RNA sequence: AGGGGAUCGAAGAUGAUCAGAUACCGUCGUAGUCUUAACCAUAAACUAUGCCGACUAGGGAUCGGGUGGUGUUUUUUUAAUGACCCACUCGGCACCUUACGAGAAAUCAAAGUCUUUGGGUUCUGGGGGGAGUAUGGUCGCAAGGCUGAAACUUAAAGGAAUUG
């Protein structure tokens, strides 16, 4: 958010959870990121060259992580056949 | 004292009370 | 027994984006469910809802977005009138900037803003934020 | 699981679940059409009968009514309309 | 009771730590070593240490003892875990399999020498 | 407060249960409340089982058992050493030693 | 010296990190306070009371006091701490650290028309802690803070200017209302809101990016 | 649905309860039966005048040991007999 | 996405049908795996091998992605595990915990034992409990290799295989070794074996 | 009010114990305990948790009904049954684990979806005593039940947990 001439306010615009799109708050302590490497044409992963999910400690806890992490994968195409949107 | 006989003595006390007000009515 | 279908309704939908996901079954599905789910998703609070329809009263499967925080109804729907409606908001509005107070007039379901600007009033349905 | 498409659910769970709890609802009963011994006269029955259904032809009963599905006599001869 | 404290034992177990080849299994001898290997102000318990060292090397002579670890025990651990077996235990000898995992590999479209046996209930 | 799930008792959609007695003392107390043991034990206490073998007329014998069930109250059950006061957090284990 | 023991606090000697903005994105759990006294040297603290609690033993009651601080920068960062401790000047000095690892951002807005700086929250919010709850309401301009003294000088710690609160329960609880109160202004950072609703690229943590200069 | 009726044709019932749950009150019940029109020796005025009966030596609760100097007045307007403290040190010999 | 290399060879389904991999829980069953094919009579479940196979080498890449190796962690209380995870450790940079994990190695700054990792691998969620409810306090990733049975709670990613087995944690363990190394480049031919035998990561009774 | 009245057993009587013991323990023993016809309308009548309706975490077991399975056994090897086993389903009495949540906590899959306060509706409470007392009605053969104050008095009573 800013105020009236564009000149943002709000120091920490935060993150939001990759699958609940909910606030990742300051101290959710529980909360993850996780760094997928990229891969070239040849097997090896280069360095520095991630794709990055964030997973809340709601989420996290509930024990559906793996699940949404799937289907994440599997809409970012690094997985083919692991999540099925018809359970 | 416990309830019970507490109640037990005033449901006499009640009952005296009625023949000594019965004495009169 | 079942008296408020757009209470159950909205009940069911704040469940659901309590506990993260992003669907919900809505059960029977009437008309002034629809058109809540129409101004929620005019103003981008759900995404889209489909209707399916058995010949008894309809189901409806609605899509979630992170995005809502509680969408709640009004019960009574009290008569509410142009004073009414600010006093209502700043009693039950998170803020004066962002949300929603849901009111059927007799110019169609909408919420409070928009009937601000047609300068007419009803009865008050709910709440989205 | 939080993410599932409630508008296609599988066949599998769909036969699985109750005939009042799937998305839309309808009866898991169905017909037969069904020939006894003798005379050819085929006649159509439901499922879950409720009465000794017999042929017009003769007193030959057919099925008998049980809790659920009707239980056929042993010489009947039916198919699944 | 004759229960020693944990100071004699912590200092018999680190004296075993580090002199396991020097010292031996007579307290004589682990008493002559040990004033000379340590400092303790006390002939009582420079004999205490001796003593317990001299029943943990007991101990040692009749396999392993929990706690202590020196450097030919390690050193024999590492290379008996680094074993492996001439042939793989995972290599085919013939492989048996369900009729649920033939329809599996058969899904998944891989070919491989597999053995269907029966699994009643 | 609350000290027990059960109130003490295994009535789940009863509302009345026949009561029985104490073995012990006589007291009138809840079928399901009860602290039910059974005593099966042989007759002749096993110190005397050589002595009724060689005295007995037939080999082969079966000696028999003896088998009771044995209902006790809640304060005789305690003081007789049945059972005896457990902790708040092993209150709740259920099953036999 | 400090000679630091975490990547975190090595990372910021080290200079790397110079705002706990990155911090309060991506989560990381503080466990020095001299990284939140070298980010931030310009907190002051408070400590609100003292009261002294007391177990039973055999000989007598053995006595020791639990002091409330309060750490903030009048812009945005609280932080509340709670210790008992034998003697009250260390109670304090531990509750001063405590209070310093708890540092929280404060999502301050405006009640209306967004012309000025932030002076009030965002947003209606509420906390509690034992029966108290604390409820913190967007108050207009020149309101100043309604509150009680205690919770009031949180607040202006905070960097709110006006806020209108409503509490419930007993609030002569002072640990459990300062601790509703403090929840109550975490939970703003909590509300999504929609200018909070567009997305973001999602950045990579300072903890891989400096991971050499990091441990080791 | 927390109770009480939430109907929109059901503010008698809200009412008559909101009456009875009012009796159960104490300064209500008090204002609305008048104890201090009756059952009060001033009859509800602030102030009363009396006359002066005797002089008491009326003993402090406990814990606490003191003869707290009241009087015994009977007032004007009622021919009530009420005991009254007199506040200060020595202010007793001003009372006869 | 993958170049397709990365598919299931039949050599490495060998290994797995080998290793019974794929013979998983009884008919327990917990609701958060859809991993499960084809419910097989002895009341037994068998595993998707490829999908075992898919989360694996998602789980390489996610170890390749830390940029310290030592910043991984792996963490096995069970005996099946042990010797597992001290060849991971050794053949990757992977500093191990193997046998009783003693808390406050991820909290506790003071400990001659703490940690500061990156992401943490165990064994089984219900043995290595401690280890992921430490995880849960300081922001750490957790892969598990999990069964159809355990208890998925603040797992991020579960391998799903037959964790009662001595040779199916030992395979695990080796192929995770094998493909970090591979996405790595130590081992450059990614269609030329290991060579180093399976058998190496397995539990011995002496 | 009739019948029945074996046991046990308010009262009572006795034997002990005790400083006392018209209490606990022992022995007798009346009313009662059982039944018929009428009354009485209470209980820690408890899950100390009103009913109806919707949603919200996992797990297995069990009761009743139903569906399917070339499944097992028995018959007449074999049918149909029945009894089991597996999978599922509806409705129950419940139970186990956790806490997203709630709560003052104990604890709770309801005591959750309640300051982000509204699904429908009934009843009850407003510090503690005095007091469920007095009085007045009304019911009852009676015992008593239902309704039900005030004067006066008091700064605490009380709940859940903590260390002794
Ligand atoms: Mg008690
Ligand atoms: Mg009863
Ligand atoms: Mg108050
Ligand atoms: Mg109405
Ligand atoms: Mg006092
Ligand atoms: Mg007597
Ligand atoms: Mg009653
Ligand atoms: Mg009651
Ligand atoms: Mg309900
Ligand atoms: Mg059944
Ligand atoms: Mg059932
Ligand atoms: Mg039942
Ligand atoms: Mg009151
Ligand atoms: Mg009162
Ligand atoms: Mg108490």
């Amino acid at each position: 958010m800013e105020n009236d001439k564009g000149q943002l306010v709000e120091l920490y615009v935060p993150r939001k959870c990759s699958a609940t799109n909910r606030i990742i708050k300051a101290d959710d302590h529980a909360s993850v990121q996780i760094n997928v490497a990229k891969v070239d044409e040849e097997g090896r992963a280069i360095p520095g060259e991630y794709v990055t999910y964030a997973l809340s400690g709601y989420v996290r806890s509930r024990g559906e992580s793996d699940d949404s992490l799937n289907r994440l994968a599997q809409n970012d195409g690094l997985l083919k056949n692991v999540w099925s949107y018809s359970r | 004292m416990r309830a019970k006989w507490r109640k037990k003595r005033t449901r006499r006390l009640k009952r005296k009370r009625r023949k000594v007000r019965a004495r009169s009515k | 027994t079942r008296s408020s279908v757009l209470a159950d309704a909205l009940n069911a939908i704040n469940n659901a984006e309590k506990t993260g996901k992003r669907q919900v079954l809505i059960r029977p599905s009437s008309k002034v469910i629809i058109k809540f789910l129409q101004v929620m998703q005019k103003h981008g609070y759900i995404g889209e809802f489909e209707y399916i329809d058995d010949h008894r009263s309809g189901k409806i499967v609605v899509q979630l977005n992170g995005r809502l925080n509680k969408c709640g109804v009004i019960s009574p729907r009290f008569n509410v009138k142009i004073g009414d409606i600010e006093k209502w908001t700043a009693n039950l509005l998170p803020a004066r900037q962002f949300g929603y107070v849901i009111l059927t007039t007799s110019a169609g379901i909408m919420d409070h803003e928009e009937a601000r600007r047609k300068h007419v009033s009803g009865k008050i349905l709910g709440f989205v934020y | 699981v939080l993410v599932q498409d409630l508008l296609h659910p599988t066949a599998a769970s769909e036969a699985r679940k109750h005939k009042l709890k799937t998305l839309v609802q309808g009866p898991r009963s169905y017909f037969l059409d069904v020939k006894c011994p003798g005379c050819l006269n085929i006649t159509t029955v439901f499922s879950h009968a409720q009465t000794a259904v017999t042929c017009e032809s003769c007193s030959t009963i057919l099925c008998t009514p049980t809790g659920g599905k009707a239980k056929l006599s042993e010489g009947t001869s039916f198919r699944r309309k | 009771g004759r229960v020693r404290t944990k100071t004699v034992k912590r200092a018999s177990k680190a004296l075993i730590e580090r002199y396991y080849p020097k010292l031996t299994l007579d307290f004589q001898t682990n008493k002559r070593l040990c004033d000379e290997i340590a400092t303790i102000q006390s002939k009582r318990l420079r004999n205490k240490i001796a003593g317990y060292t001299t029943h943990l090397m007991k101990r040692i002579q009749k396999g392993p003892v929990r706690g202590i670890s020196f450097k030919l025990q390690e050193e024999e651990r590492e290379r008996k875990d680094q074993y492996v077996p001439e042939v793989s235990a995972l290599d085919l000898s013939r492989l048996n399999v369900d009729n649920q995992t033939s329809d599996l590999v058969k899904s998944l479209g891989l070919k491989l020498p597999l053995s269907v046996i029966n699994v009643s209930a | 407060p609350k000290k027990r799930a059960s109130n003490g008792r295994n009535k789940k959609g009863r509302g009345h249960v026949k009561p029985v007695r104490c073995v012990n003392c006589s007291k009138s107390i809840p079928k399901d409340k009860a602290i039910k043991r059974m005593a099966i034990r042989n007759i002749v206490e096993a110190a005397a089982v050589r002595d009724l073998s060689e005295a007995s007329v037939y080999p082969e014998y079966a000696l028999p058992k003896t088998y009771n069930k044995l209902h006790y109250c809640v304060s005789c059950a305690i003081h007789a050493r049945i059972v005896r006061v457990r902790s708040r957090e092993d209150r709740k284990n259920r099953a036999p030693p | 010296g400090w000679v630091p023991v975490t990547k975190l606090g090595r990372l910021v000697k080290a200079g790397k990190i110079t705002t706990i903005e990155e911090i309060f994105l991506h989560s990381l759990p503080v466990k020095e306070f001299q990284i939140i006294d070298t980010l931030l040297p310009g907190l002051q603290d408070e400590v609100m009371n003292i009261k002294p609690v007391q177990k039973q033993t055999r000989a007598g009651q053995r006595t020791r006091f639990k002091a409330v601080v309060v750490v903030g920068d009048s812009n945005g960062h609280v932080g509340l701490g709670i210790k008992t401790a034998k003697e009250v000047a260390g109670a304090i000095r531990a509750g001063i650290i405590i209070a310093k690892l708890s540092v929280i951002p404060i999502r301050r807005g405006y009640w209306g028309t967004n012309l000025g700086q932030p002076h009030s929250l965002a947003t209606k919010t509420t906390g509690k802690c034992g029966s108290v709850t604390v409820r913190l309401i967007p108050a207009p301009r020149g309101s100043g803070i309604v509150a009680s003294p205690a919770v009031k000088k949180l607040l202006q710690l905070a960097g709110v200017e006006d806020v209108y609160t409503q509490s419930n329960g007993k609030t002569r609880t002072l640990e459990n209302t300062l601790k509703a109160a403090f929840v109550a202004i975490g939970n703003t950072y909590g509300f999504l809101t929609p200018n909070l609703w567009a997305e973001q690229p999602l950045p990579v943590s300072p903890l891989d990016i400096y991971s050499d200069e990091a441990s080791a | 649905g927390k109770g009480k009726p939430r109907g929109l044709n059901s503010a008698r019932k809200l009412r008559v309860h909101r009456r009875n749950n009012r009796w159960a009150e104490n300064n209500y019940k008090k204002r609305l039966l008048g104890t201090a029109f009756k059952s009060s020796p001033f009859g509800g005025s602030s102030h009363a005048k009396g006359i002066v009966l005797e002089k008491l030596g009326i003993e402090s609760k406990q814990p606490n040991s003191a003869i707290r100097k009241c009087v015994r007045v009977q007032l004007i307007k009622n021919g009530k007999k009420v005991t009254a403290f007199v506040p200060n040190d020595g202010c007793l010999n001003f009372v006869d | 996405s993958l170049p397709a290399t990365f598919d299931l060879t039949p050599e490495d389904a060998q290994l797995l049908l080998a290793a019974n991999t794929h013979l998983g829980a009884r008919n327990v069953q917990v609701h958060q795996e859809p991993y499960v094919f084809n419910a097989r009579p002895d009341g037994v479940h068998v595993i998707n091998v490829g999908k075992t196979w898919e989360k694996l080498v998602l789980a390489a890449r996610i170890i390749a992605a830390i940029p310290n190796p030592e910043d991984v962690v792996a963490i096995s209380s069970r005996t099946f595990g042990q010797r597992a995870v001290l060849k991971f450790a050794a053949h990757t940079g992977a500093t191990p915990i193997a046998g009783r994990f003693t808390p406050g190695s991820f909290t506790n700054y003071i400990t001659r034992s703490f940690k500061e990792p990156r992401l943490v691998i165990v064994t089984d969620p219900r043995s290595d409990a401690q280890a992921i409810k430490e995880a849960s306090y300081v922001n750490i990733p957790v892969i598990a290799l999990t069964d159809l049975d355990s208890p998925s709670e603040f797992v991020d990613v579960a391998i799903p295989c037959n964790n009662r087995g001595k040779h199916s944690i030992g395979l695990i363990w080796y192929l995770l070794a094998r493909e970090v190394l591979r996405l790595r480049g130590a081992l450059v031919d990614r269609t030329q074996p290991w060579s180093i035998m399976p058998d190496l990561y397995f539990y011995r009774d002496p």
